[PDB]
């Protein structure tokens, strides 16, 4: 069973933990408990292969250089209800490529809280447009609460690591 | 600020801030987790290295136990401390009454209990007949691999690599390969039966329901030795849980004896280094030599006193 080291990055409150917990445990985390550093394990099946996923759930503020040296795939999450969390991801994308010394890094852009369509501040096209600049990077709008686009965040990173 | 990793048996962990440094208590760390008062009452902080596990108390300072681990090893074991670095774990409270566990509905508490139970099963600490182990393996297949598909699972899917994750390691060699057809049949029955819920926490509770009748369920395991009646040394695991006392052969995990509270008696040795067990009607007696005898007897007294 091949092991996959995935890292969930992004500013605070975007739902990095809620997405990971929904994926791994099937529960929607309601309370806002700021993360220090959580790690999860989960076996899945991607393309007829049994994969052991080690998902690192990081802090909205921060040890970041080590996460990128060791991580194989990176989910860059923002909230579609907070513009600042969208703006912050440009530095994360650039710093990842800097540590990896390459642009061929398994990466997915995730716009979370898509169940809050009314509170939306960041449009879908602006998110797709960002992923286009990022060398046609993968993009998903997801919702940890509605279980929308949750599993395919991590399935897509596994496939990008395998290519 | 100071922080510590609190692990679980599946290798995952959660980092918690130590507000008072190494003076932080188990109670304060339990508050630092993402556990409601409902999830929190079933579990506590353990400190375990490779060959010694200790459940801590709310007033204990776990980081001072980590600091004093070489002395704790020398007091309770005969191991060399250079291959034993301890970590802190969140595990089932050994005092948790089975009657209380059977009423749990919280999905998080179930998954934490399920993960610990699966860890004990795969390592061989759950002694049970073939039919019970085959049922547990079928539930693990549904939980981990999802619905049964004849295209995917009917033939050559249950190799040793896949069998290792659903059967005890002690049975993987000379018993498990003969179980595959019975495992896949129960696996298929689980998926094609809409009368059983495929909800994750519902499947995990089914797994625990089968584990609740295994004699060693929820047991704290100590290490000791017994002498055979012409004397040979037999290393043993001493399992103490809310049901009673159980002895496993260390090498094979085979269940030597299982005694329920009210059918046996205990007595601490004069030198603390051993304890004696007297069974009723069995009319037999054995003595276990262990530097943990002081802990074994104390735990036996509390868990016996819990039963009404
Ligand atoms: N409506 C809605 N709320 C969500 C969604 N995802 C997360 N939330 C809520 O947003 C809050 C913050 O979520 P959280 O997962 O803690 O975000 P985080 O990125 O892990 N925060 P941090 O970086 O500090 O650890 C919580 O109250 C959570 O319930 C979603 O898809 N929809
Ligand atoms: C003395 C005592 C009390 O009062 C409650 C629980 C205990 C648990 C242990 C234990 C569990 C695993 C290893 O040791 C020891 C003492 C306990
Ligand atoms: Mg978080």
């Amino acid at each position: 069973m091949r092991e996959y080291k995935l890292v969930v990055l992004g500013s605070g409150g975007v739902g990095k933990s809620a997405l990971t917990v929904q994926f791994v445990q099937g529960i929607f985390v309601e309370k806002y408990d700021p993360t220090i550093e959580d790690s999860y394990r989960k076996q899945v099946e991607v393309d007829a292969q049994q994969c052991m996923l080690e998902i690192l759930d990081t802090a909205g503020t921060q040890m970041r250089d080590l996460y990128m040296k060791n991580g194989q795939g990176f989910a860059l999450v923002y909230s579609i209800t907070a513009q600042s969390t969208f703006n912050d991801l440009q530095d994360l994308r650039e710093q990842i490529l800097r540590v990896k010394d390459t642009d061929d890094v398994p990466m997915i852009l995730v716009g979370n809280k898509c169940d809050l369509e009314d509170e939306r501040v960041v449009g879908k096209e602006q998110g797709q447009n960002l992923a286009r600049q990022w060398n046609n990077c993968a993009f998903l709008e997801s919702s940890a609460k509605s279980k929308i686009n949750v599993n395919e965040i991590f399935y897509d990173l596994v496939r990008q690591i395998n290519r | 600020y100071e922080k510590v990793r609190i692990y679980r048996m599946d290798g995952s962990y959660r980092s918690v801030e130590l507000k008072h440094g190494n003076n932080t208590t188990v109670q304060q760390i339990m508050e630092g987790m993402r556990l409601s008062q409902e999830t929190q009452q079933y579990f506590t902080i353990w400190i375990c290295s490779e060959n010694l596990s200790l459940q801590l108390k709310p007033y204990h300072k776990p980081l001072q136990h980590v600091r004093d681990w070489p002395e704790i090893l020398a007091e309770l074991t005969n191991l060399d401390p250079q291959r034993e670095t301890p970590q802190l774990f969140l595990r089932r409270d050994v005092r948790l009454p089975l009657e209380v566990e059977k009423q749990i509905e919280d999905p998080l508490a179930i998954l934490i209990l399920f993960d610990e139970a699966r860890y004990n099963l795969l390592k061989g600490f759950y002694t049970a007949p073939d039919a019970k182990l085959i049922t547990l393996a079928s539930l693990l297949l549904q939980i981990v691999y999802g619905n049964y598909e004849s295209k995917k699972h009917k033939q050559g899917f249950l190799n040793e690599e896949n069998l290792k994750s659903i059967v005890p390691v002690t049975k993987l060699k000379s018993k498990a390969p003969h179980w595959t057809n019975r495992i896949l049949h129960e696996y298929k029955n689980l998926s094609t039966s809409e009368g059983v819920s495929k909800e994750m926490h519902h499947l995990q509770r089914m797994f625990l329901q089968n584990c609740w009748e295994i004699p060693t369920y929820g047991a704290a395991f100590f290490t000791g030795q017994i002498f055979t009646k012409n004397h040979k040394v037999i290393p043993v695991y001493v399992g103490v849980n809310i049901k009673g006392l159980h002895l496993l052969n260390m090498e094979t995990k085979a269940l030597l004896i299982s005694l329920k509270y009210g059918c046996f008696m205990w007595q601490l040795g004069d030198t603390d280094t051993c304890f004696q067990i007297h069974s009723m009607e069995n009319k037999m007696s054995f003595i276990v030599h262990t530097k943990q005898a002081g802990l074994v007897v104390k735990l036996l007294m509390k868990l016996n006193g819990q039963l009404m």
